[PDB]
């Protein structure tokens, strides 16, 4: 039984390695830890030759990041779209008069579905490679949002 | 005039394609020359902060690199900061001094005969209103003697 | 924080998309929302 | 493997305090931790 629980730490270990050099293809518990030529035995040693690996690979492929801050102003965003824009004060103030309402393209929209207002934004939309020149890096993920 | 060249390599400010960029070689600050010759020999960086004295708008940020180029050898993204709001920026969204990372711009000799350069993206564009209000660059460099 | 953040890992290249909900609109939070001026979002990411 | 593992963390280790102390001439993984005359026991000893 301890064995079926330690794989599964090894296993959710990897994926947080996986997450973090955002790598799918890295593979480190190979499967066959456990082989009957050794009636079981010799299994957490080859684990933990697979968990000094993916540390070795951890240290060596570590980087700080370029840490950035976007500020982003529904209002301006709604009212600049190329294809489907609206005024986001206007439709929100006129969905609260009259309890109907719907506006923008799917992913980019304010409406008032049950009793309830949603502003949607799409994240692609926001164009935030152009910020920064195409080299620095490729990888620009989500930290934190407020 | 979306050209420009003036300054020697190394102290230099150049509009390179679209991009304004500021050149200060390390060793041209004369930092040595700041404390007696005694008190050790040793003298690097420990931490790059800059400040941009500029009117910017609301809900507008401040896009900038702070970059090295020398020939040190450098730990894995520590070679350059991303300033987004230029008050006092290091860079990073929370500053440790205790981190048990290197900082970045960590351990260059502050005799370095290389430069460290600022760069605006899109300055003739986006960002051409914040630059016309820039009023000068301020660096905060503190370096260890040993 | 030794667990991941909120949001943390999303591509910023993302098609998804985000969306701000207000519940009781009509209702308990008009007075709130009629006297909005716009919705600001914060969003800090990282390069590498 | 776990040897080739182990003297490459040592490796990086010990670069982390060439950094610390500025002195690149300092060398204490010296080589021949693994010696075929036991072979290869005492090399965890050894790199200790």
């Amino acid at each position: 039984q301890f064995f079926d629980l330690t794989q599964s730490f090894c296993l959710m270990a990897q994926e947080a390695l996986r997450r973090e050099l955002t790598d799918n293809g890295v593979t480190f518990i190979r499967g066959g830890a456990w082989n009957g030529t050794t009636a079981g035995l010799m299994a957490g040693e080859t684990l933990l030759l697979n968990l000094a690996e993916m540390e070795k690979v951890w240290l060596e492929r570590d980087e700080r990041a370029l840490e950035v801050t976007r500020t982003v102003s529904l209002a301006q965003f709604y009212q600049a779209l190329s294809s489907d824009n609206f005024n986001l004060t206007e439709k929100l103030t006129q969905f609260l008069r009259e309890g109907k309402g719907n506006v923008g393209a799917s992913g980019n929209e304010l409406k008032l579905s049950n009793r309830q207002i949603e502003a949607s934004v799409r994240l692609s939309d926001l164009k935030i490679f152009s910020d920064y020149p195409e080299s620095l890096g490729n990888t620009r993920q989500l930290k934190q949002v407020s | 005039e979306g050209k420009g060249n003036v300054g020697a390599s190394g102290n230099e400010l150049k509009l390179s394609n679209r991009q304004i960029e500021a050149s200060v070689r390390l060793s041209d600050l004369k930092i040595f020359s700041d404390y007696p010759e005694s008190l050790g020999n040793t003298r690097q960086l420990k931490q790059v902060s800059v400040t941009l004295p500029a009117l910017v708008g609301p809900y507008e940020d401040i896009r900038a690199v702070l970059n090295y180029g020398g020939s040190i050898v450098m730990p894995r993204g520590c070679s350059a900061i991303a300033l987004s709001h230029g008050v006092n920026d290091s860079g990073q969204f929370m500053l440790d001094f205790n981190d048990s990372r290197y900082l970045p711009f960590e351990g260059i000799s502050v005799n370095d005969s290389g430069s460290l350069t600022l760069s605006f993206p899109d300055a003739t564009d986006r960002q051409k209103a914040l630059l016309e209000s820039l009023s000068d660059i301020i660096l905060h460099i503190r370096y260890t003697i040993r």
